């Protein structure tokens, strides 16, 4: 499953 | 609360009338949501993950409840595999990593 | 220490005896870092987040100093856009989410 949630706002 | 992290962290929320599971997120900037609908204006935004980027759309000062915290900010909303909480709310409830 | 989310919890790790900034990340269950050298046996695996997976090479029994805290395990090597820690580490530094 996806496990690696890093979220960038650019 | 104090939350353990042997399991993800998992809580629910309270936004446009709709209860939702979703992952409190530290390493998220922002506060990303499964496809749904919210009402008023919004502008598309990019966002950038592990494996590359997706697009979303941004809507502002939506009013959202997390673990009755009643606090208001901004939503994206788009492709995301797991509805996320981002750094924008997680401050906005106080929330602190401690060790 | 408690740290706060206003910016991006980023902190000094040491890893190979080098020192690099990496980033507390709730969101993930695992531990990976940009692509550099490591010793040992390695597998290959997927993991994926926000837009997608990427391939990444797993080395067990690493180990790594986070913050001053030295602990040892699984370490995953590949094109992550950033160094993250994940719950697999940040359990064994006893880092918990507090509000």
């Amino acid at each position: 499953r996806p496990g690696n949630f890093l979220q960038s706002r650019p | 609360p104090q939350i353990t992290l042997w399991k993800r962290p998992l809580v629910t929320i309270r936004i446009g009338g709709q209860l939702k599971e979703a992952l409190l997120n530290t390493g998220a900037d922002d506060t990303v949501l499964e496809e749904m609908n919210l009402p008023g204006k919004w502008k598309p935004k990019m966002i950038g993950g592990v494996g590359g980027f997706i697009k979303v759309r941004q809507y502002d000062q939506i009013p959202i409840e997390i673990c009755g915290h009643k606090v208001i900010g901004t939503v994206l909303v788009g492709p995301t595999p797991v509805n996320i909480i981002g750094r924008n709310l997680l401050t906005q409830i106080g929330c602190t990593l401690n060790f």
